[PDB]
């Protein structure tokens, strides 16, 4: 998904 | 030209490294601010890693703590790490510039201690940054 935010 | 300004005509030796006293540079102007996953630095808070870059070279055992600091979405891993390499970017700047890396220091607390509570384009913006500790 990665880092999201 | 340079001594184009004059204080009280005492003379220039003034402290005044790239533009900013010490003083100044230890509590105004040390602080850089990230985007959103962002690994790269802008040109606004450039000036500051020049100006520390004179200071820190200046003195031989002055050293420069970088402290990144991200928003707390996601885990301390992921941060830290995003955070550590953007810390490794501005580490390296000063090192390009002749600083030694033992004078070098780098560290992030992403999830650990956030500082804006909350998480909207405000807090979270506030929340990018990563502030040089000396």
């Amino acid at each position: 998904a990665x880092k999201x935010x | 030209c340079s001594s184009s300004n004059n204080d009280a005509a005492g003379n220039g030796a003034a402290q005044t490294f790239g533009g900013y006293s010490v003083a100044d540079l230890q509590q105004r102007y040390n602080t850089v601010y990230f985007g959103f996953d962002k690994y790269d630095i802008t040109g606004e808070y450039v000036q500051i890693l020049d100006a520390h870059a004179a200071y820190l070279n200046a003195t031989p055992a002055a050293k420069v703590l970088v402290e990144g600091n991200t928003d707390e979405r996601g885990t301390p891993e992921y941060n830290i790490a995003l955070g550590q390499r953007r810390a490794d970017a501005v580490k390296g700047y000063l090192a390009g510039k002749g600083v030694d890396a033992g004078k070098l220091g780098t560290v992030s607390y992403g999830e650990e201690k956030p500082a804006v509570l909350g998480h909207d384009e405000a807090a979270y913006s506030k929340n990018r940054r990563a502030v040089l500790a000396y």
